[PDB]
């Protein structure tokens, strides 16, 4: 009788059913964050938080389990670069094995209701029909939410009862879990405040505290009732799914664009930090204050931390690589060692050539090398015949700055050309591509894939929104259209559309 | 009627004509024309 | 998007504007400063448009110009503008050749036309 | 049909069923909050985009510590 | 050089789709033929 | 307890089995190689 | 050793196709 | 049949061209004045074939910077 | 208060009057042409 | 019935039409 | 082809939509069978 | 009646072309984004964004014209005409390409109200609303490459002009940079496309020519009326004909007309889909063992390494005229190049 | 170092037999749905 794609509607009539298919789905989705985050942490190394975070490992669970305060596992290793004797139950490994019991017990749960369909609570008083209240059902519901908000807000990001919230500086250095005082003013509504999050979660669970207890108390109109349909459940479905899109390309937006609830040293930098240079201009800031305190170049660059020229690359992008490129950033070109150094290339005149960076839309740029008003210099050609600024005859020379490169000149014209190609991308590291058998081809972020799924689930609810959308207002019809429709389908005899009441 | 609809989307579909003939021409006269 | 190449551009493109007019700080053109307004105004925006310590750094150094002149003290304005140019680096474009030249290669460059608008044509 | 416990301690939250208020109820009200709220999510798209700037705020990267 | 568990997400993509939309298939034929009361059930 | 007035009969028919099938066959020939790279 | 896998899944669909056309439920006017 | 004056009434009514043979040509010439006086050339900021370059620069004029466009596009022009 | 401030709330304003404008000439002419 | 909302949806676009076309008309001449 | 067809007052080539569009032409000819010509235009 | 309802009634009177309540969002934003085409096309120029030359009056076809996206200067602002980049002055908000902003930004909420008019219609005149789920998929289609796809990139630069040319090279920029054909998800999309176009040369050469004699007239146009209860064409014969010539034929009638729905649509949301791929340049551009064992074999060439040849191609020569505010500035022996040519 | 086609010849010797016998099993549920007439069919 039912065809395949139909075959779940069975459970719309049976409210004591939804309710037992709604525990088995929550027993899947925490079933699967309690088993991936197992899987994770099999897969995680803790050994290198500075030049091989959880975001280099492709890990997509544990930086959303860190972001709220969990830091600490049971095997010691702290992921701030700490070490602790006791973490207690809420470690990595906690929090993934409660999924897991939570993942059992719903499951038992739901098939108590599968079993037990004939609750009494869900029928109606006054008929004998199956019956769900969906206005005082959504005032329960917001009153508890919105009380889960403010308490989520007040309780732990501000830190009075719970551990905090990951918060780190601007440059993605140094940061740790700690509570925030939330910032009520305009600053709240800066997305890189992380007082604007505790400050929004208590005035936003606010109004779900009070809204709640307006739909507690105050029934429907008539006109809302019957024009949106409030005695049927599949209204609540297409109106959920708006919901829950709407909240998809607000997360995924600021996944990609960034923001103070997805930072750096978590998720990846941005796309748009390669773009601007943004740790460009903090490493040479951080070298001018060191040149202007008085210091040589050599022990100028020394001082720049090793985490802060990770981040100016190439391969630690989410838009570098591609969709069937399947797995952590470390098979893309290697566990990263150490930096290398800062390369200064220099003409026969002593100028300083910088080797112009590759935008992240292209695969492959050539090896330009310009000076500081952006004129080349120099160049790798492609035809070789008759070039004119070919490094082995403009003689560029290289002179590394910091690193376990410290201060080596190259006048050996092979040697230019081959840092010429390295400092194109990214600040050159060494790596380590032996471990995994890694390609020599790059890979995305978590940043990457969370904005990725998200804004391709996005689009996919978008037409389940219409589906339900659809399907509600013609609840009547979906099963034909009948003969009464013939005389209101013409052109005059009822001055308005479709009423029998004119004419 | 008095003006039968046969001259009316003619005279209408001559002005059609000429002036769409007229956006070839300066296609080869004036800018655009190198 | 804010990038390298858009500060570089600003930064080649009234680099030229701001550094020129040293032939008006000589006579005291007190026209030929009021005329490049706009031309502090934009190296501004454009040389440091992600650093705003610096372009307010350089808004204060921009005001210190325009307020010299204000008076008229042609000693303090070349005093004020010395200083200009010695902390943006300040920096016209010069005459490129066969070797150290190609300012452009698209003619959409902001230098094509420039004096250090040369390519090598082979 | 079963009556549990827990099933006559939440029976009176499924008692109304259709109990519906008699036309246009808050409905002006819930306009005017609905008008509100519109407005409020185009400030934040806006302060977001920095197509609408505020003194002392920023789109930027800062330290919170 | 071949990618690894693509040998896996391939035939076990294929296999267990494949093997499920055959039983909603074989489920009406049973369910047709025990409708009409014949040599089979 | 009880038996439901709910439950009922799914289907599927021959040809809904063959399309069915080659769906999954030829998003296998698509999606194949770009899985293996 | 996957263009074992190649030729199974072109093959594959080239069986299914020949029962789709030989095989078909076959419609009846009655 | 919805209660409107048909289409080939009104495309054949002699007092329909009464009308239009004066307001059709009023704004087809409008049409014409409005750019043969070259008014769009300073309401929509298109650049003259004079225009496109001027004496002091010869090089593209692209805009540079997100909020100072106002004082960018100003500069470009001026010349 | 910023300028930038000054023009969106011109904009919120202005919105809310060709809102305002078309509502109300829906209304006049909905009496008039009553059905 | 000379307004019901046809003369509006014709002239709505009929007159940007025709001012329009008056200008394209001119863009035919206009030289280097 | 509409190339260099847009030229202002001076003479000089304004380019149009369609110049990147042959400009799209000019990268993909120069990388064709790149090594099957030996000769300047593709005639063959 | 209440005022709401006498307000309800005279914009769904039933006269020529049909207001409804939808009509409210559809007729101002669909005729400003069609009014803000027209204009930006036959006036505002590209000049000062790309450098271009785009309008009917400064040397444009219909074929090169159009109305082209903003700088990469400004991000991804709304270009309000009260915007802190604009500060009204019109002439001002032209020049910076406010106009494109305009005509996708109510050509978003255009197509929203032409597709909530396709729900208001359906329910007074009392039908099922398939073809408000069938035009979900234009929805898709828009949404995911004049927004989704340049709000993951760097600016609203590289979405693609209103314009005939302007379009053309957005096929041949997502060809170079993103290698857009090899996207399995492109691929289900062309399928759909012209397996929706084959769709509607089968039914309408099938149902003209399974007619039934329902005249003399040589003309059988004229032997329909559409109050008839009989079929004009017989599904018995035309299932006869596919199922002996192709092996393989539709029955139902109802299957059928959903399958000529579902065919374009799905093609359309599958292609939408891997879009939103390279807004985030998420992207199926090599196969990675292909790839490798080229780079290990210089004997071993096939159409596809023929392929990234031509890729870079597009890549290294449009990107000098292509993103003209990142001043590439390329050396000619830096430009990859064949043999003579 | 693990062998290769064992997480082939694991997981198609699992769910190839295992979905086998699944569906003689919804066989029957089917034919003893369609021999007793109730709302299935
Ligand atoms: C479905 C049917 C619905 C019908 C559609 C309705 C039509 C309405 C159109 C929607 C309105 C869209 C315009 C919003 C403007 C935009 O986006 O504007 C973008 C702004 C953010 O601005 C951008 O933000 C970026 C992030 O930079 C950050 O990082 C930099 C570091 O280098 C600096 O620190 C910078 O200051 C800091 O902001 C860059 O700065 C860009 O240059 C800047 O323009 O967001 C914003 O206004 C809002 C962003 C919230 C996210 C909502 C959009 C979702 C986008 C999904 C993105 C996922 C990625 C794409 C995948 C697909
Ligand atoms: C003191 C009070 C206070 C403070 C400080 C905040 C602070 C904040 N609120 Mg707010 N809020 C408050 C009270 C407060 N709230 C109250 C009381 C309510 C009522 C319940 C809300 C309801 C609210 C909502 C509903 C949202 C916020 C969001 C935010 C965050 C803004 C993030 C940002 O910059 O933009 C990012 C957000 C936006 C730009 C929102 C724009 C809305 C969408 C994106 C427009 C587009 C429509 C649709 C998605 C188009 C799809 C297709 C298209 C993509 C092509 C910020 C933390 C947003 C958030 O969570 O961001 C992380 C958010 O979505 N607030
Ligand atoms: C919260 C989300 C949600 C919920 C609860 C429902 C619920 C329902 N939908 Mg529905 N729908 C949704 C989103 C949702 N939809 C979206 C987003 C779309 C757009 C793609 C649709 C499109 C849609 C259509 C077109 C139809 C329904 C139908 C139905 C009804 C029966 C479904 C059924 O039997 O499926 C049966 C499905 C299967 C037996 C297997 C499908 C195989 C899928 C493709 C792969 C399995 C997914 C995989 C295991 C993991 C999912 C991951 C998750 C993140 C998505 C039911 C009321 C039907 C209906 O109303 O009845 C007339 C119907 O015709 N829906
Ligand atoms: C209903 C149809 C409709 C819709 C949905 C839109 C939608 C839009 N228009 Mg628009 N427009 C319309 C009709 C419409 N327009 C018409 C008819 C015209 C011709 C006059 C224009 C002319 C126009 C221009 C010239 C521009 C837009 C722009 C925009 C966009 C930005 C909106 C914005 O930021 O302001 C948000 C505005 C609101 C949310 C107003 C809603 C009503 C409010 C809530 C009432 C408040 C009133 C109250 C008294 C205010 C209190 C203030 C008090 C405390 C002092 C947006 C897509 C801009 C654009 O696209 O940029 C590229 C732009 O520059 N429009
Ligand atoms: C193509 C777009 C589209 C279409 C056709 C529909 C269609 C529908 N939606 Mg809907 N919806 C959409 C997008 C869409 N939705 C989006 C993006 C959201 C999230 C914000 C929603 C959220 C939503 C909810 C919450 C509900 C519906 C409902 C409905 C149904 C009833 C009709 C109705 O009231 O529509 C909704 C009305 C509109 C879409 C009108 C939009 C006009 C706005 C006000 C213009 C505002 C201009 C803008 C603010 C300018 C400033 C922005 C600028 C700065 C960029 C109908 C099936 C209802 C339903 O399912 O009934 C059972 C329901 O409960 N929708
Ligand atoms: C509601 C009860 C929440 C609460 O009291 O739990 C208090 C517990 C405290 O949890 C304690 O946390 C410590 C580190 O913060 C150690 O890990 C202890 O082992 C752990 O038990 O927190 C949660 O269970 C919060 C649950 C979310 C609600
Ligand atoms: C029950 C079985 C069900 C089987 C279904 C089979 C079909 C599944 C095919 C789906 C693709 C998964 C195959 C992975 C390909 C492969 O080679 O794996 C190869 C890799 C194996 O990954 C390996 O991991 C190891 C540990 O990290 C090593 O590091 C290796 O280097 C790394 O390659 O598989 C994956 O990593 C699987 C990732 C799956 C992620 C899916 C989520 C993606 C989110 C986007 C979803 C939204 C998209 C919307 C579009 C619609
Ligand atoms: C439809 C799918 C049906 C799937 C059935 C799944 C269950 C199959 C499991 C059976 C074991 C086969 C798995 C091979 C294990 C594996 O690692 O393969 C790994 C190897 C892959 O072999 C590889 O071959 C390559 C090319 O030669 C390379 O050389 C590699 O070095 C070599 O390892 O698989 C086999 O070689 C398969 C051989 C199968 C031979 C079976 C016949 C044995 C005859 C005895 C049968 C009688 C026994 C009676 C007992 C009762
Ligand atoms: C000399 C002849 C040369 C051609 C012979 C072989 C071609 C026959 C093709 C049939 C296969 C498809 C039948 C499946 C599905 C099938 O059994 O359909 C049978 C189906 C019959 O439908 P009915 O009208 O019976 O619908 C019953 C409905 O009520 C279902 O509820 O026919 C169709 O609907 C139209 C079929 C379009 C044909 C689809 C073609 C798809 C092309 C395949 C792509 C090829 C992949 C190749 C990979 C290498
Ligand atoms: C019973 C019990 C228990 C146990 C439990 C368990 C053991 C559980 C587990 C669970 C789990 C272990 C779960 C998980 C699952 C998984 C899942 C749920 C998955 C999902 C999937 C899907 C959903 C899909 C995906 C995908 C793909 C594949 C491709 C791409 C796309 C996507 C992403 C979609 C205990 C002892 C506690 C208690 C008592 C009772
Ligand atoms: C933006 C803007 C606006 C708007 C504007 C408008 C709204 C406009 C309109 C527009 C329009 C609405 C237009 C129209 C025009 C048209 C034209 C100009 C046409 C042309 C013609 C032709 C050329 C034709 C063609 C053809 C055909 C179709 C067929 C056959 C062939 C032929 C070729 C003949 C305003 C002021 C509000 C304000 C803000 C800004
Ligand atoms: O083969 Mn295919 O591509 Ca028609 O051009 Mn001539 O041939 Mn070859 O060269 Mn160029």
């Amino acid at each position: 009788a039912l065809p395949w794609y139909r075959v779940h509607t069975v459970v719309l009539n049976d409210p004591g059913r939804l309710i037992a298919v709604h525990l088995m789905h929550t027993a899947l989705v925490a079933g699967w964050a309690g088993s991936m985050a197992l899987y994770e942490l099999a897969v995680f190394d803790p050994s290198d938080p500075v030049l091989n975070p959880m975001w280099r490992q492709g890990m997509f669970v544990m930086p959303f389990m860190t972001r709220l305060g969990i830091t600490d596992s049971w095997g010691g290793w702290s992921i701030t670069g700490e070490s602790v004797s006791n973490p207690g139950i809420w470690s990595f490994e906690g929090v993934a094995l409660s999924h897991i019991i939570l993942s059992g017990m719903c499951f038992l749960a739901a098939i108590w209701h599968w079993v037990y369909w004939d609750l009494e609570l869900f029928r109606d008083p006054r008929t004998g029909e199956p019956a769900l209240d969906l206005p005082k059902i959504f005032g329960i519901h917001l009153f508890l939410s919105g009380l889960l908000c403010f308490g989520f807000g007040a309780f732990h990001v501000t830190g009075l009862f719970g551990p905090g919230i990951w918060v780190s500086d601007a440059y993605g250095i140094t940061g740790k879990v700690q509570p925030v005082a939330p910032a009520w003013g305009a600053d709240g509504f800066n997305p890189f405040n992380p007082g604007g999050i505790a400050a929004h979660h208590i005035a936003a669970g606010i109004f779900g505290i009070f809204a709640g207890i307006f739909h507690l108390t105050v029934r429907p109109p008539q006109r809302l009732y019957r024009a949106l349909r409030m005695g049927n459940i599949e209204t609540v479905l297409s109106s959920s799914i708006s919901a829950v899109f709407f909240a998809a390309f607000v997360t995924s937006g600021t996944m990609w664009y960034g923001a103070a609830a997805t930072p750096i040293e978590l998720f990846g930098p941005t796309r748009y930090q390669w773009d601007s240079g943004y740790f460009q201009q903090e490493i040479e800031r951080q070298v001018e204050t060191s040149v202007s305190e008085g210091l040589s170049e050599s022990q100028a660059w020394s001082r720049i931390p090793d985490k802060l020229a990770f981040y100016d690359y190439i391969g630690n992008n989410p838009a570098k690589g591609g969709l069937f490129r399947a797995g952590p950033m470390n098979k893309g070109d290697g566990i990263a060692e150490a930096w290398l150094g800062h390369p200064i290339f220099r003409d026969k005149e002593g100028r300083e050539l910088t080797v112009r960076r590759m935008p992240a839309f292209f695969e492959t740029f050539p090896v330009i090398l310009v000076d500081k008003d952006g004129i080349i210099r120099a160049d790798i050609p492609f035809r070789r015949a008759e070039s004119k600024y070919s490094i082995e005859q403009v003689g560029v020379t290289v002179d590394f700055y910091g690193g376990k490169l410290n201060g080596q000149t190259f006048k050996d014209a092979p040697t230019v050309k081959k840092f010429a190609r390295k400092a194109q991308l990214g600040e050159v590291f060494e790596f380590d591509r032996t471990s995994l058998e890694s390609d020599g081809v790059f890979r995305s972020s978590p940043r990457g894939w969370y904005t990725y799924g998200h804004a391709n689930f996005a689009l996919l609810f978008f037409f389940g929104h219409l589906w339900h959308g659809g399907r509600t207002i013609f609840r009547d019809v979906f099963t034909g259209i009948g003969a009464e429709v013939t005389e209101q389908v013409e052109f005059g005899a009822f001055q308005k559309l479709g009423d029998k009441s004119t004419k | 009627g008095r003006v039968p609809l046969w001259l009316v989307g003619l005279v209408g579909g001559f002005a059609v004509i000429t002036i769409v003939s007229l956006f070839i021409y300066g296609s080869y006269s004036g800018l655009g024309s190198s | 998007s804010v990038s390298a190449a858009t500060i570089n551009r600003a930064r080649g493109l009234y680099g030229d504007r701001i550094a020129a007019l040293k032939d008006a700080v000589a006579a005291g053109d007190f026209k030929a400063i009021a005329e490049e307004k706009n031309a502090f105004i934009l190296f501004n925006s454009g040389a440091y448009p992600t650093n705003k310590a610096k372009k307010n750094a350089a808004i204060a150094q921009t005001n210190e110009i325009f307020k010299a002149i204000r008076s008229g003290d042609k000693a303090a304005v070349k005093s004020a503008y010395d200083a200009y140019m010695a902390a943006n680096d300040i920096r016209p474009l010069p005459e490129i050749n066969a070797n150290i030249g190609q300012g452009y290669s698209s003619d959409f460059d902001f230098r094509v036309r420039t004096k250090a608008g040369a390519i090598y044509v082979r | 049909a079963l009556r549990t416990r827990l099933g006559e301690i939440l029976r009176p939250l499924n008692a109304e069923y259709g109990k519906v208020a008699p036309g246009w109820g808050t409905t002006p009200i819930m306009g005017i909050v609905m008008l509100a709220f519109l407005i409020f999510l185009v400030i934040i798209l806006q302060i977001y985009n920095s197509s609408l700037i505020i003194e002392n705020v920023d789109v930027d990267w800062a330290n919170g510590i | 050089e071949v990618q690894f568990g693509a040998y896996l997400a391939v035939l076990l993509g294929t296999f267990l789709p494949a093997l499920f939309l055959v039983n909603l298939f074989i489920q009406t034929e049973a369910r047709k033929a025990g409708k009409a009361g014949g040599q089979d059930s | 307890t009880g038996p439901n007035p709910n439950k009922q009969a799914v289907e599927l028919n021959r040809t809904s089995l063959y399309w069915g099938l080659l769906l999954i066959f030829v998003l296998a020939v698509l999606f194949s190689s770009y899985f293996f790279n | 050793m996957e263009a074992l896998v190649y030729t199974f899944l072109l093959i594959g669909t080239l069986m299914v196709i020949f029962f789709a056309v030989f095989f078909r439920e076959t419609p009846r006017i009655l | 049949s919805t209660g409107e004056r048909p289409f080939s009434d009104i495309i054949t009514s002699v007092r329909y061209w009464i009308i239009h043979s004066i307001t059709i040509p009023s704004l087809f010439v409008s049409g014409w004045l409005f750019i043969s006086t070259g008014l769009a050339y300073d309401v929509f900021g298109t650049p003259r074939p004079n225009e496109y370059f001027t004496q002091d620069r010869q090089q593209v004029p692209l805009v540079n910077d997100r909020f100072s466009a106002k004082q960018e596009l100003e500069d470009l022009t001026k010349g | 208060m910023t300028a930038s401030l000054s023009n969106f709330i011109a904009s919120l304003i202005a919105g809310g009057v060709v809102v305002g404008v078309i509502a109300i000439a829906l209304i006049v002419i909905s009496k008039s042409d009553r059905i | 019935p000379i307004f019901t909302f046809r003369w509006l949806a014709v002239h709505g676009l009929a007159i940007p039409t025709v001012f329009f076309l008056g200008g394209i008309t001119a863009m035919q001449f206009i030289q280097r | 082809n509409f190339n260099q067809s847009v030229v202002d007052s001076q003479g000089r080539v304004i380019n149009t939509w369609a110049d990147i569009l042959n400009r799209a032409n000019l990268g993909i000819e120069v990388m064709h069978e790149r090594n099957a010509h030996n000769f300047p235009l593709d005639l063959a | 009646r209440g005022l709401f309802d006498l307000v309800d009634d005279w914009l769904k009177k039933d006269r020529f072309v049909f207001v409804g309540w939808s009509g409210l969002l559809l007729f101002p934003t669909a005729y400003l984004a069609a009014g803000g085409w027209m204009t930006g096309t036959t006036f505002v120029t590209s000049w000062y964004t790309h450098g271009l030359a785009s309008s009917y009056l400064e040397g444009c076809n219909f074929l090169t014209a159009a109305v082209s996206t903003p700088a990469n200067s400004v991000g991804h602002s709304l270009l309000l005409l009260w915007g802190p980049e604009a500060q009204g002055d019109f002439t001002r908000w032209c020049q910076i390409g406010g106009l494109w902003t305009f005509v996708a930004l109510h050509g978003a909420f255009g197509l929203i109200g032409f597709c909530l008019r396709q729900f208001e219609i359906a329910r007074l005149v009392g039908i099922r609303p398939y073809n408000a789920i069938a035009f979900s998929g234009p929805i898709a289609v828009f949404v995911s490459v004049f927004l989704l796809y340049p709000l993951g990139q760097a600016s609203w630069f590289f979405a693609p002009s209103f314009g005939v040319a302007a379009i053309f090279r957005f096929l041949l920029f997502l060809q170079g940079f993103h290698n857009w054909t090899l996207n399995p998800f492109h691929m289900m999309g062309v399928a759909g496309i012209l397996g929706g176009a084959l769709l509607c040369a089968i039914h309408g050469a099938t149902v003209e020519n399974t007619l039934f004699e329902d005249g003399d007239a040589a003309n059988t146009f004229r032997a329909f009326t559409p109050t008839q209860s009989e079929e004009t064409y017989s599904m018995v014969t035309a299932n006869r004909f596919w199922s002996q010539i192709f092996g393989v034929a539709f029955s139902n009638k109802r299957w059928l007309h959903f399958f000529m729905l579902f065919v374009p649509v799905t093609g359309l949301w599958t292609s939408s889909i891997g879009i939103v791929g390279l807004a985030l340049n998420l992207r199926a551009y090599d196969f990675v063992s292909q790839e490798l064992r080229a780079a290990e074999d210089p004997e071993f060439e096939t159409f596809y390494t023929k392929n990234h040849l031509l890729d870079e191609g597009i890549r290294a020569w449009m990107a000098a005229q292509d993103q003209p505010h990142e001043n590439f500035v390329f050396p000619e022996e830096v430009l990859p190049r064949g043999n003579a040519l």
